[PDB]
């Protein structure tokens, strides 16, 4: 899996776009993607209610 | 009228003749020791310090 | 049946880009190095045009120094960073806008010339300095946006670019900043080159000398030049304005054919700095006479 | 016995050949060789008057070595103030084709002449403020090629009608006039004593003049073309005159006959102006090249040029003091070179 | 010939206001710069105002500056307002074109009486008073408190003689130059701060005041006034 | 500066009178006057209204400066450097009177006059056609050979002077004249103008 | 990979929702430089990727289900 140490903190506001995975070949887990403005890419916990607060952000823009 | 410009060219002529002629050396001789007389005194060919020219 | 429009892009396209790209760089320095030389060199018989064909090749020599990263950055994307992302982008926004209103000024120094010449109103061509600071400094303020407003944009299906970014209607805002080079870029510029030069043509039919005819096609051949160059590329660029505002209808075919209609274009209108000295400088007799005495 | 006459002519110009011929036992050159050249002489811009709009065809210094005046066919006579570049007066002219001016060396008057064959005198120190034409001589059938001021009543004056005349300025009546020239005279230089003068005319010659009786006094023919210059060595027994044969020769008054000839390969154009140097080393002379040579006068090699003007350099002038020379041209620039 | 001639001049009350009149004649009075130099009934002579030609710049007395004001048809005009008790003098009208070698304040005006019901260079004249006999030498001195000598070597100190019952004449222009018109007898020299005036052989037309000016920076100040007698 | 100040004032006031001057006295077009003795030359220079001889008339808000200097009595190269400024030459010849063409070449193939372009001017049209009329043609050219009309002489008695010029920088303005006429100026006018557009487009590099 | 000078929206059309179980990742794309709407793509099983429409609560639902 891509993801392996979820971070516990990002600046919504720097997240340019969010993919979010899901349990299949390549990986078992559920994997959520951030890609910032910088180019950077970083990793989220889909557990996290911050995370999910953010996405419903995105998505009621 | 040709005859008296004639008659006045040979008279200039006749009076520019008459005139004595030193020889050639002494006059380079006369004009090298003026130029080396004032040699100091002239500004252009030994050029003068800034503080006494006066178009600084 | 609805499905994101992927890009579609061809590997051959990039490697003759940056070949033609280098012989407009090289050709444009040759030429503009000639140019400025000539002219220099020697200080007697320094007139208006002689100011203004120094201004523009000095603007010309900027405009293609800037040519190679506009290459790489077409190879693989924008990977130098921002803080050139803006300066070189500054310059060329710049430089463009100083080489066509310096052609305008041209044009209206040669109406002025040669349909005025008898009355005093050709007298006011001698503030042809004033008015290249002028025109500089419009040019200046005409790209602040560019240099302020622009920044690295990474992307996932497409490598990184030079883009515009000023906040979420970016799509609206970019648009809105489009006008100038379409409005104090093209139009103007047309609109006084034409007008100017109708006259000149004008009047040069009516006259009774010997060369009329090779000032005539001079002209004609200047403004030929300066529609090819620029024309397509307005075109294409206000073909995009339509599209995006959709008033046209918007396909991936539509898009990716003026994708490529606009790297095409771009292409064909970076040739005006190769194309100016040849048309404006060393088509006279005075700059032949005056280059074939300097090289010696 | 007109053949008569024309065979005593004859004869009498090969006895002064045979005369001149006979005491050259040895060249200047052969003399001063064993001198040390000058070297190379540079000389920088000090100043530069730009006020004239049109041709400048004359200059003068002022006999304080500060004050200048020029004129252009603008139709005006400036006076410059050389240290400070200002301008002291501004003098309109009546005809702008002037091509001559000069400063009186008390320095209360100016004159200016040219292709309206009239002299004017105008008075600088009025007690009214401003500059009036005290005198308008007009005796000349052709131009006035030159004026030279031996006071402040008397000017000599050189015309194209291939005469020169002596006036006064009082009364405005030719004290004397001088003929023998068959061209016309381009050219005037009056003696450091101020008793003799030489002119140059456009028949290749130069005849020694002397103002008090009129009698040419000697002749030189050396030159192959028009006299352009001529100027006075400053010990007075030596003048060199600049004609448009693209040379200038040095001729000696008591040997009489020619010196030395200061010429180039590469150069092509006539002289100008012909100025010296107040030691009398250094021989100045404007080109119709552009550009100003100097010249070793007593080794006949060049030691440097006044290059920086845009055309035809049309006078030269050398101040009392040796300080500066001043170049005039056709560009309307008048430069101060030191 | 060369004529100055002022009206205007007569009884003011204390506060009023006046103008003074200079009509110029003779020469051309567009090319002169003019000034304005009043004489109290029994003190020495005070600058008050200078304008330049084409009216370009006008430098005004302390004691003056706000109250009056210079202006120059050929005629030269002071617009005087609120006029003192102290305001009470003779006014004269002086031409003084400036260029390279020329000669200011040669020619002053005849003037006019009018009656009234920190950092300046300071010039003294040691002696008030001179008995003098005809036919001998007579040397008049003045002092500067700043020297007066320029970088450019010019000292720039004149020396003026007013006749009794006449109006003042230049004598000489920046210490060694003699004016025009002026006989051979007077002579000029001095050093940066000490100036002198030696007249030989003395007649009976050289009688009168003398006065030291300068002319190195704005305000000119007068000296205060040798008087030479006969006798 | 302690009264060198007023004395630059007065500088710059003499500087800026001599701007104005010079401003002023641009707006000329100084034309030089030439031909041979009696070939109209003062019979034309008065038809618009001892040095040299100047005449000024205006024309359509043109101030034409006319020199004649037929009366210095002296070789040409040593003052004709003073009209090389000029804006063109006006030649006068009288078609019913060899120097002239001798002048013609002497004054077009000068090498201060190599640029300057030639107005030529052919006088005396009617009594041309009389001596015509009288006399042949061929009297004055021995070489001519053709027909004997006024039309074909004048043609060829103009070409004879064209052929005199061989820079290809100038161009020579050729009008026949009857002198009972006041049509001149128009002509002068018109030749001035197109010479000043000719020069003004060779001045911007276009020519 | 592929150079544009232009950026533009990467969604034409939009669907009203799509089974979850057919459905292997979704990208969300915030309005940006490159594009003044929301835009998300889903990833389908079969490799196919899908538009979805940002306003729909089916969306939004599906987008939590996935989150769990």
């Amino acid at each position: 899996c891509q993801c392996l140490q979820t971070l516990q903190g990002i600046h919504p506001k720097n997240i340019q776009s969010v993919n979010v995975k899901s349990p299949g070949p390549h990986c078992a887990q559920t994997e959520v993607i951030a890609t910032l403005k910088n180019g950077r890419k970083a990793c989220l916990n889909p557990a996290s209610p911050i995370v999910k607060k953010i996405i419903e952000k995105m998505l009621n823009s | 009228a040709s005859i008296a410009q004639a008659r006045k060219l040979v008279e200039q002529l006749k009076m520019e003749a008459n005139i004595d002629r030193i020889k050639v050396s002494k006059a380079a001789a006369d004009l090298m020791a003026y130029c080396e007389a004032h040699a100091k005194e002239d500004p252009l060919l030994t050029p003068v310090p800034a503080s006494e020219n006066p178009f600084r | 049946d609805a499905a994101p429009c992927e890009p579609e892009s061809l590997e051959i396209n990039k490697y003759f880009v940056v070949i033609i790209y280098a012989l407009v760089f090289l050709l444009s320095l040759l030429g503009n190095s000639l140019v400025m030389l000539v002219i220099l060199y020697s200080r007697v018989g320094r007139s208006v045009t002689d100011v203004y064909l120094l201004n523009l090749a000095l603007a010309d020599l900027l405009f293609a120094l800037t040519l190679p990263i506009w290459a790489a950055s077409k190879v693989n994307g924008w990977i130098f960073g921002t803080f050139l992302c803006k300066v070189v982008s500054l310059l060329k926004e710049v430089n463009f806008y100083s080489g066509i209103l310096l052609l305008a000024c041209i044009s209206v120094d040669r109406y002025l010339a040669i349909v005025h010449a008898t009355r005093t109103l050709t007298q006011k061509r001698y503030l042809v300095k004033f008015i290249c600071l002028s025109i500089w400094g419009l040019s200046l303020l005409l790209a602040l946006p560019v240099l302020l407003f622009r920044r690295t944009v990474y992307s996932s299906n497409v490598s990184p670019a030079c883009y515009e970014d000023m906040g979420n209607n970016t799509a609206n805002w970019r648009m809105l900043l489009r006008i100038l080079p379409q409005s104090f870029g093209f139009i103007v510029p047309l609109l006084i080159m034409l007008f100017c030069y109708g006259f000149t043509l004008r009047t040069l039919f009516k006259a009774h000398m010997g060369q009329k005819h090779r000032a005539m096609r001079v002209i004609f051949a200047v403004v030929l030049i300066f529609l090819l160059c620029w024309l397509p590329y307005n075109l294409v660029l206000l073909a995009d304005t339509l599209m995006r505002t959709q008033v046209i209808q918007e396909t991936c075919e539509r898009r990716n054919h003026i994708d490529r209609a606009l790297d095409a274009t771009e292409i064909l209108g970076i040739l005006h700095s190769c194309l100016n000295p040849l048309i404006y400088a060393f088509i006279g007799q005075k700059f032949r006479h005056g280059l074939l005495k300097i090289l010696a | 016995e007109l053949d008569q006459l024309r065979q005593e002519a004859e004869q009498l110009k090969n006895q002064i050949r045979d005369a001149r011929k006979a005491c050259a036992d040895a060249t200047l050159s052969q003399i001063t060789n064993n001198i040390d050249p000058v070297g190379r002489i540079q000389m920088r811009t000090r100043r530069t008057l730009r006020g004239h709009l049109a041709k400048i065809y004359a200059m003068h210094w002022g006999t304080d070595s500060r004050l200048l005046v020029s004129a252009s066919q603008d139709g005006k006579l400036i006076i410059w103030d050389s240290y400070t570049t200002n301008k002291v007066h501004a003098i309109p002219l009546r005809s702008s084709w002037v091509m001559t001016c000069a400063y009186a060396p008390s320095g209360n008057y100016v004159a200016c002449g040219g292709l309206d064959n009239i002299c004017s005198i105008y008075n600088l120190k009025t007690r009214e403020g401003n500059v009036r034409v005290s005198r308008e001589l007009a005796g000349h059938t052709g131009y006035l090629s030159c004026c030279r001021f031996l006071d402040d009543n008397q000017i000599v004056t050189s015309s194209g009608d291939t005469t020169c005349a002596l006036w006064d300025i009082e009364t405005g009546q030719q004290t004397t006039t001088f003929t023998g020239h068959t061209g016309d005279v381009m050219s005037l230089s009056l003696a450091p004593d101020t008793r003799l003068f030489v002119s140059g005319a456009c028949d290749a010659s130069a005849k020694l003049w002397d103002v008090r009786e009129g009698m040419c006094r000697q002749t030189f023919t050396g030159h192959e073309s028009d006299i352009n210059a001529i100027c006075f060595f400053p010990n007075g027994n030596a003048f060199a005159t600049g004609s448009d044969d693209a040379t200038c020769r040095l001729f000696d008054l008591r040997a009489d006959q020619e010196l030395m000839t200061y010429s180039h390969d590469n150069i092509i154009c006539g002289i100008t102006s012909v100025s010296f140097s107040k030691s009398g080393r250094l021989l100045l002379a404007g080109y119709d090249d552009f550009n100003c040579n100097v010249w070793d006068a007593l080794k006949a090699d060049r030691a440097g040029v006044l290059a920086g003007h845009d055309n035809r350099v049309s006078c030269l002038g050398v101040t009392d003091d040796g300080m500066a020379v001043a170049t005039g041209s056709w560009d309307s620039f008048l430069k101060i070179w030191n | 010939d060369v004529q100055l001639v002022e009206s205007g001049g007569g009884l003011v009350q204390p506060g009023g206001s006046r103008k003074l009149s200079c009509s110029a004649s003779g020469f051309a009075f567009s090319s002169f710069g003019m000034h304005w130099v009043r004489q109290a009934p029994e003190k020495g002579l005070e600058w008050v105002a200078y304008i330049s030609s084409g009216s370009g710049t006008i430098y005004y007395a302390d004691t003056v500056k706000g109250r009056f004001t210079i202006s120059r048809k050929n005629t030269l005009f002071l617009q005087m307002t609120s006029l003192r008790s102290e305001d009470t003098a003779m006014y004269y009208c002086v031409r003084s074109i400036y260029y390279y070698g020329s000669s200011p304040f040669d020619f002053w005006g005849q003037g006019t009486t009018l009656t009234v019901s920190g950092s300046d260079i300071v010039m003294t004249q040691a002696t008030s008073s001179v008995p003098v006999t005809p036919g001998e030498s007579v040397s008049i001195s003045c002092r500067s408190s700043k020297s007066l000598l320029h970088s450019n070597g010019n000292t720039y100190l004149y020396w003026f003689l007013q006749r009794p019952g006449q109006s003042p004449q230049l004598l000489i222009y920046r210490m060694s130059n003699l004016a025009s018109g002026v006989p051979d007898r007077f002579s000029g020299s001095g050093s940066g701060t000490a100036f002198t005036l030696t007249i030989s052989r003395l007649e009976a037309e050289d009688v009168g005041v003398y006065y030291c000016m300068q002319h190195l920076e704005y305000p000119l100040t007068f000296g205060a006034g040798t008087k030479l007698e006969l006798k | 500066s302690a009264e060198e100040r007023a004395a630059l004032e007065r500088s710059k006031a003499i500087e800026k009178n001599l701007k104005e001057d010079g401003i002023s006295a641009a707006k000329d077009v100084k034309l030089l006057l030439l031909g041979a003795d009696n070939s109209g030359k003062s019979t034309i220079v008065k038809q618009m209204k001892t040095g040299i001889v100047e005449t000024h008339f205006t024309f359509k808000n043109l101030h034409f400066r006319l020199f004649d200097v037929g009366g210095q009595r002296s070789e040409r190269k040593k003052w004709i450097h003073c009209f090389e400024d000029v804006t063109a030459i006006i030649f006068c010849v009288d078609l019913s009177d060899h120097e002239s063409l001798m002048l013609f070449d002497s004054i077009c193939n000068n090498k201060f006059f190599i640029d300057t372009s030639i107005i030529l001017f052919l006088n005396k049209k009617d009594l041309f056609g009389e001596k015509i009329k009288k006399s042949p043609l061929t009297i004055c050219f021995p070489e001519y050979t053709g027909p004997n009309t006024y039309e074909d002489a004048a043609a060829y008695i103009q070409a004879q002077f064209e052929s005199k010029n061989r820079s290809p920088n100038k161009e020579i303005y050729c009008h026949m004249t009857c002198a009972t006429d006041t049509n001149n100026a128009q002509v002068i006018f018109d030749a001035v103008t197109d010479i000043i557009i000719a020069n003004n487009l060779r001045g911007c590099g276009l020519y």
